[PDB]
RNA sequence: UCUGAUGGAGGAUCGAGUUGAUACUGACGUGCAAAUCGUUCAUUUCAAUCACGUUUAGGGGCGAAAGACUAAUCGAAAAG
RNA sequence: GAGAACUUUGAAGACUGAAGUGGAGAAGGGUUUCUUGUCAACUGUGAUUGAACAAGAGUUAGCCGCUCCUAAGGGAUAGCUGAAAAGUGUUUAAAGGGGUCCCCGUCUCAAAAGGGAAACAGGUUGAUAUUCCUGUGCCAAUAGUAUUAUGAGUUAGAUGGUAACAUAUAUAUAAAUGAACUCCUUUACAUAGGCUUUACACUCGGGGUGCGUUUUCUUUGCACUUUACCUUUAUAACAAACCUUGGAAUCAAUUUACUUGGAGAAGAGGUUCGUUGAACUCAAUUCAAAAAUUUGUUUUGUAGCAAUAGUAAUUCGUAAUUAUCCGAAGUGGUAAGGACUAUCCUUGAAAAAAGGAGGGAACGGCUUUGUGCUUUGCUACUCUUAAUACUUGUAUGAGCGUACCAACAACCGCAUCAGGUCUCCAAGGUUAACAGCCUCUGGUUAAAUAGAAAAAAGUAGGUAAGGGAAGUCGGCAAAAUAGAUCCGUAACUUCGGGAAAAGGAUUGGCUCUGAGGACAUUAAUGUUAACUCAGAACUGAAACGGACAAGGGGAAUCCGACUGUUUAAUUAAAACAUAGCAUUGUGAAAAGCCACAACUGGUAUUAACACAAUGUGAUUUCUGCCCAGUGCUUUG
RNA sequence: UUAUCCAUUUAUAGGGAUGAAUU
């Protein structure tokens, strides 16, 4: 056979992130001595559109404090804040929508975007848009937090970890019916060329494990294992269960 | 009717190639390519058009007269009235209202 | 093509036999709306300029 | 007059995709072209700029909203819960 | 090409060290109108005189280092 | 094409020039000719 | 709720051009042509069309998928 | 000319028909260009022709381009891999510049359509022209010192306006102090829709000039009647924005549309930008009222360029004189600008380069104490533009392209091949129309041939009595109306459609009638413009979308929902895609999927409303039983 | 926690009670 859709990926010839018109990347505020101790306020200036990502993307204007100056955050807006608004970030920043704090510092019940995963990464978790998580618990010894992830999955992050306070903005995109292979078109225009899809079953057993038959079936269980060579895991990979959802 | 041609080596009509057809004393049409109309200068904060300046390209610009190019006020040049107000006012009362804290505080 | 013309003027050559674009193509309505509502809006003016209709009742037509 | 007994908007998709479809993306295209209030300003002058970008006409001041509206009930309750304390 | 409208600017830029000639122009109009024309290594600088006798006598009245081309 | 860079335009001129003939005084003691038409320059 | 205007939406309609290629299974088939010609036909605000630049190279690429295309060469190019 | 159907000239008949064998370019070609020769071969007939052959010649730039910038991206450096070859390109980097210790920082290439310093007209050759000539400009650069001169400022930096903001007019609006360090702006951006302004285009009427028609008619038909860049061009006008005053419900202003207002509307008075580029008495000028300089009335000037050029005429030795080049409009074709509205699960480059600002480091001149610092007597003193003189190495303007074709014989198709091949301009008539058909300017009358005859047969078409699909696998092919206006329009339906359903009527010419606007005077009367509708008489071999152009409809079944895509050269489909639906993996740098020999990488500028892997295939209504088998998967 | 590995940065301040802001 020849080399399979997904097995070309990798090689990132045709398959890069189409990302001309890209603001930057979103991250927060490298961890500081200002951040860790006290609090430091920058102001939105703008709100805009990232092509690639749904959720906007703030501007905030922080004032430099090692020299003279300002420096320019690309933050992922939550749903709620303004240009004009001032949002403080750091230890002793108040609960309030829009800042960023350790997660250790928030009451349990929260709603938060921009989670870092590890202290300092300057943030990797919930941020598509719409999206939250809830921290759940905190450790009676301190420097341990858990929260809820918006698969559903509990992950416990050390309580120095920050997080914006509310929800990543433009939620509801989901909701909206994409009318039309157009608007998938332009959809995946700015993303990537994962579309249109075409199905295995539809071509020839020499590019696909699906292809080939007179009937147009994949002939074979389309659960493949987990250990599955690149050119093999193709169907239901490694599935637990399979079919209709009861609960 | 007479009929054109570009005459600038540029033979698309870019919108760096558009162009103007005149009628010369010697009788004939020819085309002049116009310049590209340059965008309004605009306030820092508010981001409106300030006036009293031009809003000529960077070359042209550069040869413009001082006179045009700035404000005598301020910022005036790169702030528009209305927000240098808004400034003013703000930090007069800000630091005002700072110095009523103080005096509050004991 | 001038003698054409002056018996148009007279209008001699317009009848349905000789349309070939429909009523709009060959009279835009939204020009005419716009020609009318022009007319209108300028008398309404110049009778509120010359106070000879309240500034209401010239709101109101 | 009445123009359209019952597809609104949507007549702009004649006849094409499901009536389900056409009347989901109703209810929202409803919403999503909806002018909101501004309460920095006070006037219902906000419109979406952006999927997720909201502008007031007024002030020009723009904020973080939904997808299709300028607030969303999970984010207001959210903010409400933080208010309280 | 500039167009200088008072004697006196005219005459200044007459006695410079840099003009070099005058452009006589005569012409019929309806009466005949002239205009004098210095060439100053920026500029040609143009008056134009209605007046027959003040025309006649400024051309006179400029003193003859630089050079006279007449037109018609 | 009217634009050309320096050594193209010299290198045309010098095939043009090795397209003559055999001076005839020689020729009383070429087979490399070319039309612009039949054989390209490729070059 | 109804009527008249206004307005100018839409992978809306007709249709030249462009982009293609339904039929005559027309001509031609020692052609004008190793795919053309005529009439007919599809297509024209969008998943639209074109140019140049640029990236992906052979058990590899690229494929809205026909084993299609990758210089008249493809169920494994061409050159030695 | 030895020789002429296919060389040249004149005459005629025609064609192309501004979507052009018309003008300009790119790619590609490379001398095919031009002049003079010229015919062995080639120019599929001829040939005196030629893109053939031969000899000479021809391409002129500070302003047109390249050159510079950065993009998708390429190459290289440091490493790190690898036997190397090579692969990757900050992954333990001590990796030129700025001011005077500190600050910044991989290099390089990649656009002749993106960004971008600055040019126009007239003329000129056999062949080049925004390149030459003439005239007029513009851009950039212009070292040090000293003399002058131009201007400001000062006894270390000017001044007007309440404000929006304005002010340097010297030959030339050059100078309105300003460091480090910063913060912005311009460059700089999509699509759709209409509305509007301007230029160019086209057209109408008047005047002049020339030509044409002239059996008859015709105050007639045609041609010319022009005006570049530059002068911050000055002004004028206008869409907007802003300022002052003002203080809004009986809400008002206002657009084609909606847009806007106590966060300050209307009214009134202003400021600015942008459009444009002599508009407006614009400028100078004549004449009267304001006072120790304003407001009205006139002359001039195509505002300067500028008439000196150009065009069309009349003459004169054969190179000169002459006269004109000015009065009012309409349509909306093209382009650009403006102010707007709408759309996106799509938000529509960057840098070179330029500018504005915040901040306030430094500070007169002659001489002198002592050690750059307090000091003493005196005041006319600093910046800016230009020129000159001397020193500085020679103290302006580099290099390259520039002919010609661009297909019709200059390109690619083995060719002088009916193929293919990117961009711009774009007249009149009819018309919805850049359609078709005919025409003006420009171009052509050429095609690997001609003459004659004219049967069969072929091919590309026309027309056919009566019948009307009986033909044929099959109505294949052809025919049938087909524009516009008025009327009428079913089942079904996702209520949007179906629909131009179906199906009727009318249509020419001529002579009239009615309706639809703009502009001024003391409720009243004149001047003047578009083609657009409606109606009526008459008229004709009953014909009129007269040519051109231009749906056949209907009742049903199958398949695919639809728009879309495809086997370049036998299959365009019911196949593929699709939105919708469903399932599966994955919480991350010890993750999912994938690449790689290694090192390292793609997704990823990503983070579950995400990415990856599958199946089904709009909507509607449903999606039953089986985990024995085979897979996949979970615990111990 | 010193090997080894990961993340972030301009390797930019030791632990407890919508004006600018630098010499």
């Amino acid at each position: 056979g020849r080399v399979i859709r997904g097995q070309r990926k990798g090689r990132g010839s045709i398959f890069k992130s189409h990302n001309h018109h890209r603001k930057g990347a979103a991250k927060l505020r490298h961890l500081d001595y200002c951040e860790k101790k006290g609090y430091i306020k920058g102001l939105v200036k703008d709100i805009i559109h990232d092509p690639g990502r749904g959720a906007p993307l703030a501007k905030v204007i922080f004032k430099r404090t090692e020299k003279y100056g300002k420096k320019e955050e690309l933050i992922i807006a939550s749903e709620g804040m303004f240009t004009g608004q001032y949002i403080s970030c750091g230890t002793k920043a108040p609960l309030s929508v829009g800042n960023i704090l350790p997660i250790g510092k928030m009451p349990e019940g929260t709603l938060i975007c921009n989670l870092e995963h590890r202290t300092g990464n300057r943030g990797t978790l919930v941020k598509a848009s719409g999206c939250y998580a809830t921290v759940v618990g905190q450790s009676e010894d301190g420097k341990k937090t858990k929260v809820r992830l918006p698969s559903g999955a509990k992950k416990t992050i050390d309580a120095k970890a920050r997080a914006m306070v509310g929800v990543v903005g433009a939620g509801g995109r989901i909701d909206k019916p994409i009318l039309k292979a157009g608007v998938a078109h332009h959809k995946y225009r700015v993303k990537r060329n994962c579309w249109p899809k075409v199905r295995g079953v539809a071509m020839n057993p020499v590019e696909h494990p699906h292809g080939g038959g007179n009937h147009q079936h994949i002939g074979h269980p389309s659960t493949v294992s987990r250990s599955a060579p690149a050119g093999q895991k193709v169907g239901l990979i490694a599935a637990r269960r399979t079919g209709l959802l009861r609960g | 009717a007479q009929r054109v041609h570009y005459r600038r080596h540029n033979h698309y009509n870019t919108k760096s190639n558009k162009v103007r057809p005149v009628r010369t004393p010697g009788g004939k049409l020819t085309i002049h390519v116009v310049k590209k109309k340059a965008g309004k200068p605009k306030c820092a904060d508010c981001k409106t058009a300030i006036q009293g300046v031009k809003a000529l390209r960077p070359a042209d610009n550069y040869r413009a007269r001082r006179k045009n190019r700035t404000v005598a006020r301020a910022y005036g040049g790169s702030i528009c009235a209305r927000c240098i107000r808004e400034r003013i006012m703000r930090a007069f009362l800000f630091e005002e209202q700072k110095c009523v804290r103080q005096v509050l505080k004991e | 093509v001038r003698l054409y013309k002056l018996a148009k003027r007279k209008g001699r050559h317009m009848g349905i036999g000789k349309r070939k674009g429909t009523k709009n193509a060959r009279t835009n309505q939204k020009t005419l709306w716009i020609k009318r509502q022009r007319v209108l809006r300028r008398l309404l003016k110049r009778l509120r300029d010359s106070k000879k209709v309240d500034r209401h009742l010239y709101h109101s037509f | 007059s009445r123009r359209t007994k019952k597809v609104g908007l949507t007549g702009k998709y004649g006849t094409r995709y499901g009536s389900s479809l056409r009347k989901q993306i109703k209810k929202i295209e409803l919403m999503q072209h909806a002018k909101y209030l501004c309460t920095f300003c006070g006037k219902t002058a906000t419109k979406r700029t952006c999927v997720g970008i909201w502008k007031c006409k007024k002030c020009k001041r723009k904020v973080c909203g939904g997808a299709w509206s300028l607030t969303t009930p999970a984010a207001v309750a959210a903010k409400s819960t933080i208010i309280r304390l | 090409p500039k167009q200088i409208t008072d004697i006196r600017k005219f005459l200044k830029i007459s006695r410079k060290p840099d003009t070099t000639a005058v452009i006589i122009m005569k012409k019929k109009s309806k009466t005949v109108i002239t205009k004098l024309k210095l060439r100053t290594k920026k500029y040609l600088y143009t008056m134009v005189f209605a007046d027959r006798k003040k025309a006649e006598r400024i051309e006179n009245s400029l003193l003859p280092s630089l050079k006279r081309i007449y037109y018609p | 094409g009217s634009i050309k860079r320096f050594r193209l335009k010299q290198r045309l001129g010098k095939c043009r020039r090795q397209n003559r003939p055999v001076p005839h005084w020689y020729r009383l003691k070429n087979t490399k000719r070319r039309h612009w038409r039949r054989t390209k320059l490729g070059l």
